[PDB]
C-alpha cells in the first residue's frame, strides 16, 4: 500500500500509507501528506481541477491528473524511459526510484 | 512491507510480502520467492550458512551475507551509488529500482 510502479495510479482520494505517513491525492487535486492525520505537506493545487488522480510516468515523472487528463502538477523530473517506483517511506519522504536496475531472468540487469 | 531500500536488511525468517507473493531469506540461507505456500524461485543457497541476512547495497546490488559476514549470493548488478529499492510487486516479480531520481534533497532531480 505504499508503492506505486510506473504506469500505475492512485485514484481520487486514494492514498499511499507507510507507517504514519499518508500521501493522498485528493479528489479536488491537492496531493497531501499527513503524519498521523495532521497535514504536513501538499502540492498546493487544491481546486486546480477535479476527479484528480496521481500517476507515475514511465520516465519516472510524477504527475497529478485532472479527470480531463490535464496535467495539474508534476515532479518535473524525468530520467531514462524505463520503469520506476515511487515509494512512500516510513519516514515521510516519498521517493521515486530511478529506472529499473535488476531483476531475475535473461537480461534483467541494466548495469 | 514489500520494499527493502539500500542500507536495510532482512534477517533470517524475514520476508517481503505482497498479496500472495512472499520473498523470504530463510534461516538456512536460501532466498526463496513463494506464492501461497508454494515455492517458485530460490537462490539455492540453502545450508550455505545459517543466520543469513539479505541486505541491499548502496549501489543497488542485492546481497546475501551469512554467519561470518561473507557474501554468499548477490545479484551482481549494481549502478551509481545512492539509494535503491527492491520491491516485491503485485505481479509477483521482485524488482530493484535504480538510484533515487527525484526528491533529491528537497526538490532536486538527478538530471
Ligand atoms: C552512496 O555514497 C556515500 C558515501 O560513499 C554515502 O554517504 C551515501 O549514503 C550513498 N548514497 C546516498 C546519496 O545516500
Amino acid at each position: 500500500d505504499n508503492v506505486l510502479l510506473s504506469g500505475q495510479t492512485l485514484h481520487a482520494d486514494h492514498s499511499l500509507q507507510a507507517g504514519a505517513y499518508t500521501l493522498t491525492i485528493q479528489n479536488k487535486c491537492n496531493l497531501v501528506k499527513y503524519q498521523n492525520g495532521r497535514q504536513i505537506w501538499a502540492s498546493n493545487t487544491d481546486r486546480r481541477g477535479s476527479g484528480c488522480r496521481l500517476t507515475l510516468l514511465s520516465d519516472g515523472n510524477l504527475v497529478i491528473y485532472d479527470h480531463n487528463n490535464n496535467d495539474v502538477w508534476g515532479s518535473a523530473c524525468w530520467g531514462d524511459n524505463g520503469k520506476y517506483a515511487l515509494v512512500l517511506q516510513k519516514d515521510g519522504r516519498f521517493v521515486i526510484y530511478g529506472p529499473v536496475l535488476w531483476s531475475l531472468g535473461p537480461n534483467g540487469c541494466r548495469r | 512491507d514489500s520494499v527493502l531500500l539500500s542500507g536495510q536488511t532482512l534477517y533470517a525468517g524475514h520476508s517481503l510480502t505482497s498479496g500472495s507473493y512472499t520473498l523470504t531469506i530463510q534461516n538456512n540461507c536460501n532466498l526463496v520467492k513463494y506464492q501461497h505456500g508454494r515455492q517458485i524461485w530460490a537462490s539455492d543457497t540453502d545450508g550455505q550458512g545459517s543466520q543469513c541476512r539479505l541486505t541491499l547495497r548502496s549501489d543497488g546490488n542485492l546481497i546475501i551475507y551469512d554467519d561470518n559476514n561473507m557474501v554468499v549470493w548477490g545479484s551482481d548488478c549494481w549502478g551509481n551509488n545512492g539509494t535503491y529499492a527492491l520491491v516485491l510487486q503485485q505481479d509477483g516479480l521482485f524488482v530493484i529500482y535504480g538510484p533515487v531520481l527525484w526528491p533529491l534533497g528537497l526538490n532536486g532531480c538527478r538530471s
